[PDB]
């Protein structure tokens, strides 16, 4: 999971 | 030095010019440039065959929405800085291009890159520019099957295939609209993956890169310069807020190389390859991460940031099981003491 930015 | 170390010994940034034939199979060409030691530098440039294009023209994107543009305030001195990203209300490419070209945020005049570079490091803390970064989407046309950042078909796809999990920017495309002085701090990719970067149009983007072989030395230097940050989060560089000038690197014996990416050119960063840079002026880049079998060991050993709870975390389980069955049981019981040879290629 997670996200860039 | 077993032939693996005799290739690209200086670990310098190499540039490749693939024929349309080589350019067609992405994963194959990557394995090839690595066979030439491109990975040693942590960064490689790939100029696509001249008749290749992923889009007709970009006169239509003036409308596109940058939902989360950011203002880059930089604080620091003597080659060491910390970048703080302030978020600004949404805006369109036209509003962005307008400010990017305005005489206020416009690219300064200069002769040789050496001079544009000196100005960057002299003025990065002045006139906080706006960067329309991490914009979800792609500019590739639906029919382009060569190096389409939207569907590279590498084993990184296993994350989605096996779990349905989507990680924006990692296994999905990201667009970056930059202007003069916008920059990207020193970092390796999430989970120390590979990254691909295509500069669609505009002014160039310059890169700094430290060979994976010397990554830890860069981390030790960084830790010493920012002890406060290091102790609250070992992997603080993943916060992407740390800027370090080439002169500081030079002064502390940390090997690195630089390269400038022109419009229509691809940049490839390798596992554990530390890099940082800045944009010359208005431009547009698209990027995403990808993986190869060689990445697996890096993924298993990547040191992640734990102080923030939204950071990219990928379960390595599916990869070890499928590509390292003999070690799955051992790794699961935390007894896999595999040492990584950065120069070695997937044999
Ligand atoms: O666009 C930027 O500011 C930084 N891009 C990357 O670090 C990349 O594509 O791997
Ligand atoms: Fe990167
Ligand atoms: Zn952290």
């Amino acid at each position: 999971g997670g996200v860039k930015k | 030095a077993s032939e693996s170390e005799t290739l690209n010994p200086s670990a310098r940034i190499m540039t490749f010019y693939p024929t349309m034939e080589e350019f067609r199979n992405f994963s194959r060409y990557i394995a090839y440039i690595e066979s030439q030691g491109a990975h040693r530098a942590g960064l490689a440039k790939v100029v696509p065959p001249k008749e290749w294009k992923p889009r007709a023209s970009y006169d239509d994107i003036d409308d596109l929405v940058i939902p989360a543009p950011i203002q880059q305030l930089v604080t620091g001195q003597s080659g060491l800085f910390t970048q703080y990203n302030i978020q600004k209300k949404a805006m369109t490419v036209r509003e962005f291009r307008k400010i990017a070209n305005s005489d206020k945020y416009c690219t300064p005049r200069y002769s040789e890159f050496e001079e544009l570079e000196r100005k960057y490091w002299k003025n990065l803390t002045f006139n906080p520019p706006i960067y329309g970064a991490d914009v979800n989407g792609t500019l590739y046309e639906k029919h382009v099957d060569e190096w389409n950042i939207g569907r590279l078909r590498t084993i990184l796809d296993l994350v989605e295939k096996e779990s349905g999990i989507t990680i924006e920017g990692v296994n999905t495309p990201y667009l970056y609209f930059g202007m003069w002085k916008t920059s990207f701090a020193w970092h390796t990719e999430d989970m120390d993956l590979y990254s691909i970067n295509y500069l669609h149009f505009g002014e160039p983007k310059s890169w700094y890169s430290v060979p994976p072989e010397h990554g830890k030395r860069l981390e030790r230097l960084a830790k010493g310069f920012f002890p406060g940050s290091a102790q609250s989060c070992e992997a603080f560089l993943r916060h992407k807020m740390t800027l370090i000038s080439p002169l500081m690197l030079k002064k502390y014996g940390i090997p690195f190389d630089k390269v400038t990416q022109e419009a229509g050119e691809f940049m490839i960063t390798f596992p554990y390859g530390y890099h940082a840079g800045f944009n010359h002026g208005f431009n547009c880049a698209e990027s995403t991460n990808f993986a190869t079998r060689r990445w697996i060991e890096y993924g298993k050993q990547a040191v992640l940031c734990s102080c923030r709870k939204d950071m990219v975390k990928i379960s390595m389980d599916v990869f070890v099981r499928k590509f390292q069955p003999e070690r799955y049981k051992l790794w699961k019981a935390g007894k896999d003491n595999t040492v990584i040879d950065h120069t070695l290629p997937t044999p």
